[PDB]
């Protein structure tokens, strides 16, 4: 399910800003 | 949507008077409101790039506030003076219901220091994550406010860029009150910087178009998303991956999502700017007169009249129990001034 591969996956956690 | 009466004129003077109340702080920002001493640090909140959000106590009068401090030298390091120096020009003059308030700005030989509103029920992150998903009606609510927000900051000339569920917490009526204005940035016409969160980012902003308001309401589009499914709309396990999803031009929907939410997403993930809601002749109007808006009351909604579909728990003042655990660190002081002339305006 696409849930489960969320759950999986490595960006479940706060997720930072990013600049350039 | 199209519809120009009575209602659409209500709106406009109140737009109008927030306008005046903003550019007179805008013109001239308060400055040095405050001193470090005069509160006593308690626990870490949140973290990010630049520092810490802490909670304090104001010894004067007992109330807990939520202090957000930047390393100034960090702040160089990153390329992040202007950036820094819009967040608090900008949160220092505006004046919103779900905008988390500025209370007192004051700096430091070291750092910057931004003291705003402590709001106890957490990120709406946390709880998202924990429960999974939110039902539409519950979404909806959120999803209200934040229009509201962005009809108020964009009518100032104001971009948000950062909108997110880790930068919006519930407040002790169920409300949402949008905190970290880091990129907030008062721009008339186009602007360039490529900042926002991964998963976040409209198409013009990863292949550097130049982009103007409408990369929020596309932001709109992946945080209703990601609130009704639970996880968001564009995910993997690196950025270069979630780009090349965002500017496919495609999206997938959960089955359970209505027809109404899939339509007005549809309109919101828009990749195409001319045909991307909020970015029409009709404005946020398209959005507001939408059918899946269509039970919402906006005014009961700016007036916090609504029932909210949770209270946060409270454990008394100063209670952290709906933010996570964060390493703790001490604040240091340093003997000289660093960056003085950077940040002369803060
Ligand atoms: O309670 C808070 N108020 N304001 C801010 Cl910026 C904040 C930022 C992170 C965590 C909590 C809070």
């Amino acid at each position: 399910t696409t849930y489960a591969d969320f759950i999986a996956s490595g960006r479940t956690g706060r997720r930072n800003a990013i600049h350039d | 949507a199209a519809k120009k009466g009575s209602e659409q004129e209500s709106v406009k003077e109140f737009l109008a008077k927030a306008k005046e109340d903003f550019l007179k702080k805008w013109e001239s920002p308060a400055q040095n409101t405050a001193h470090l001493d005069q509160f006593e640090r308690i626990k870490t909140l949140g973290t990010g790039s630049f520092g810490r959000v802490m909670l304090v106590k104001h010894k004067e009068t007992g109330n807990h506030y939520a202090m957000k401090i930047l390393d100034k030298q960090k702040v160089v390091k990153l390329k992040q003076i202007e950036h820094t120096l819009n967040e608090k020009r900008i949160l220092q003059a505006v004046n919103f219901p779900f905008l988390v308030k500025l209370e007192f700005s004051f700096k430091d030989n070291s750092n910057l220091y931004m003291v705003m509103e402590y709001v106890p029920g957490g990120e709406m992150f946390s709880h998202l994550r924990r429960i999974g998903r939110f039902s539409e009606p519950h979404a909806r609510f959120y999803a209200a406010q934040i229009v509201l927000t962005f009809e108020y900051l964009h009518s100032l000339d104001l971009i948000y860029r950062d909108l997110k569920p880790e930068n919006l917490l519930i407040d002790q009526q169920g409300y949402i009150q949008v905190t970290d204005f880091g990129f907030a940035k008062r721009v008339k016409g186009r602007t360039w910087t490529l900042c926002g969160t991964p998963e976040y980012l409209a198409p013009e902003i990863i292949l550097s178009k130049g982009y103007n308001k409408a990369v929020d309401w596309w932001a709109l589009g992946v945080l209703i998303y990601e609130m009704a499914a639970g996880y968001p709309p564009f995910f993997a396990d690196q950025p270069i991956q979630i780009y090349e999803k965002i500017v496919s031009g495609k999206v997938r929907f959960p089955s359970h999502f209505s027809s109404d939410l899939k339509d007005l997403l549809r309109n919101l993930l828009q990749v195409d700017l001319t045909k991307r809601f909020g970015n029409l002749k009709n404005g946020v109007n398209d959005i507001k007169n939408h059918k899946w808006f269509a039970t919402t009351d906006w005014i009961a909604i700016y007036q916090r009249k609504v029932e909210a579909p949770f209270i946060p728990k409270f454990k008394g003042p100063g209670d952290t129990s709906n933010f996570d655990d964060y390493e703790e660190e001490e604040i240091r002081v340093s003997i000289n001034e660093k960056c003085g002339k950077e940040f002369s305006e803060f």
